[PDB]
């Protein structure tokens, strides 16, 4: 970046210290940080637990946040949604020397800032096994509630699940029953919104 | 703050499981917390049920569960296998068993009858 | 803390400073002189190829 | 063009390593 | 070598409208975490 | 850690009104919480 070939300014560099070698550190450990970041925050379940063996979770509908078995990558409708809202460029991450002298009139500047020796890093986990993440924990907090994440997984009946948890904000559990009816509509009616 | 002056319901805030007790120690600019965590194993399937009619009123079970070992019902707390006979002591009763869902037929014992 | 008025507490001041309060010079005791003489003073001097 | 990255366990170890060459194909060589 | 990383060991919930699992028995952990709470305090002196 | 494994008795903390429960998605370097609360309506007076 400060020279471009050259050797006479390369040379004259060299009197100036290790003051690359520390612009180098520095980003290097911001890099390190950032795959630390992601696996911290998703990274949290040891178990990959897999889809139920189907719909029969007491009348609600969970087919929107659910991962699609059939399109290639196994993302919900949601999470696709999400996915296209958000826009980014040079959607093949990789531009080698065969098309950054190519026809391109210096219309990308991504040949502009390679050409400099900036260059962009992969991280370390892939969308596809950040999905695969956000499945099993899907997966754990609708089959066995909140006892996967304090050891292991155990079954329980959907309806039982929501009573309790309605319990725990100080509303007895039969209205609950007297009404289920009704929540569940207005929880699909929420999703849909 | 939090964890060893007191005790925390946040989960996964101090250790992995149900949170009992922290000690702190000592160390070369930090600290070193212990905690001590309580966590169930060796569990049971069970067949449960939402309440249970009697005298075509449901009664819910005031704490715990409904369980049942495959041919008697019991009522049983959360993290450790207790049953207990189903009694009007430990279950309240709500409106009629029409509308619950998944209800179950069974006998709900009153104490107070022996001594009558 | 470039004011007349100081405040409680405690401040950082320059290093201590150990004057050497001496100097010293060492040098080859060569007593030649140089050849001011028979360079300056060539009859005849080399052409510049 | 292309960065290039050093792969090594310790040197107390073993002397092999592999090299990793970024944003390049192994069939347009220039990779050694 | 290089291969492809594993996120973890696959398992599944065995799910049904009636069934429900109850512990037994328990055990009792205790587990260690270090946190950072300072670090060496330092001067220069710039003239010097 | 709190709100998507558990149950949440913070105000405010994981959406308006008394939560339930919370569903994690994926986004470009981000995340998405959908959180389900609880919130009461038709109030009446009533003399104590
Ligand atoms: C849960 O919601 C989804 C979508 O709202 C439902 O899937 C639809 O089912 C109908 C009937 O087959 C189709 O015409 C639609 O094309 C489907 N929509 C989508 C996006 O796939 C699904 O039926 C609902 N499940 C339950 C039990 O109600
Ligand atoms: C389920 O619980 C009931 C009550 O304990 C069991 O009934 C008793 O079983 C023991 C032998 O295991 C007998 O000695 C008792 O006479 C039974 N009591 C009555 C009133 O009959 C029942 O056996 C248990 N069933 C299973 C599959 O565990
Ligand atoms: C619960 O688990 C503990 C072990 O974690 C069991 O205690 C062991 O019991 C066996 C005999 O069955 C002994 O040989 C071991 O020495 C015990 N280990 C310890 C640390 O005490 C305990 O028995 C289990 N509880 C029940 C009801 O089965
Ligand atoms: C409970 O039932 C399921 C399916 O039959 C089985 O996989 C599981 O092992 C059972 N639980 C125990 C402790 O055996
Ligand atoms: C549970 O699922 C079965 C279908 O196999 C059904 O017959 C039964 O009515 C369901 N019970 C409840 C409480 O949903
Ligand atoms: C439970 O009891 C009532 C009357 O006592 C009866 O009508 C009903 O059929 C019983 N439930 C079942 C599943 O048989
Ligand atoms: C060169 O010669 C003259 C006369 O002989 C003398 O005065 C002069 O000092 C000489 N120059 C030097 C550098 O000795
Ligand atoms: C290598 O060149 C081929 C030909 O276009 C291309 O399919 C491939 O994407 C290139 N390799 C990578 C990692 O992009
Ligand atoms: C309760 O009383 C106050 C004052 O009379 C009134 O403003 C309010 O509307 C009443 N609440 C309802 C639900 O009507």
């Amino acid at each position: 970046y400060i020279c471009g070939d050259s050797t006479e300014c390369s040379n004259l560099l060299l009197q100036y210290g290790s003051f690359c070698t520390q612009l180098n550190r520095a980003l290097t450990g911001i890099a390190v940080e950032q795959d630390k970041n992601t696996q911290e925050v998703f990274a949290q379940v040891k178990q990959i637990y897999k889809t139920p063996p189907i719909k029969d979770f007491g009348g609600f509908n969970f087919s929107q946040i659910l991962p699609d078995p059939s399109k290639p990558s196994k993302r919900s409708f949601i999470e696709d949604l999400l996915f296209n809202k958000v826009t980014l460029a040079d959607a093949g991450f990789i531009k080698q020397y065969g098309d950054c002298l190519g026809d391109i009139a210096a219309r990308d500047l991504i040949c502009a800032q390679k050409f400099n020796g900036l260059t962009v890093l992969p991280p370390l986990l892939t969308d596809e096994m950040i999905a695969q993440y956000t499945s099993a924990l899907l997966a754990g907090t609708i089959t066995s509630g909140w006892t996967f994440g304090a050891g292991a997984a155990l079954q329980i009946p959907f309806a039982m699940q929501m009573a309790y948890r309605f319990n725990g904000i100080g509303v007895t559990q039969n209205v609950l029953y007297e009404n289920q009816k009704l929540i569940a509509n207005q929880f699909n009616s929420a999703i849909g919104k | 703050s939090e964890c060893v002056l007191g005790q925390s319901k946040r989960v996964d805030f101090c250790g992995k499981g149900y949170h009992l007790m922290s000690f702190p120690q000592s160390a070369p600019h930090g600290v070193v917390f212990l905690h001590v965590t309580y966590v169930p194993a060796q569990e049971k399937n069970f067949t449960t049920a939402p309440a249970i009619c009697h005298d075509g009123k449901a009664h819910f079970p005031r704490e715990g569960v409904f369980v049942s070992n495959g041919t008697h019902w019991f009522v049983t707390q959360r993290n450790f296998y207790e049953p207990q006979i189903i009694t009007t002591d430990n279950t309240f009763v709500s409106g009629n068993c029409d509308v619950v869902i998944g209800i179950v037929n069974n006998t709900v014992y009153d104490p107070l009858q022996p001594e009558l | 803390l470039k004011s007349f008025t100081v405040e409680k507490g405690i401040y950082q001041t320059s290093n201590f400073r150990v004057q050497p309060t001496e100097s010293i010079v060492r040098f080859p005791n060569i007593t030649n002189l140089c050849p001011f003489g028979e360079v300056f003073n060539a009859t005849r001097f080399a052409s510049v190829y | 063009f292309g960065g290039v990255s050093v792969i090594t366990p310790g040197t107390n170890t073993s002397n092999q390593v592999a090299v990793l060459y970024q944003d390049v194909n192994c069939t347009e060589v220039p990779v050694a | 070598i290089a291969y492809t990383m594993s996120l973890g060991a696959e398992n599944s919930v065995a799910y049904s409208n009636n069934s429900i699992a109850i512990p037994t028995n328990f055990t009792i952990s205790v587990t260690t975490e270090i946190l950072p709470v300072s670090m060496t305090k330092t001067s220069v002196d710039c003239t010097m």
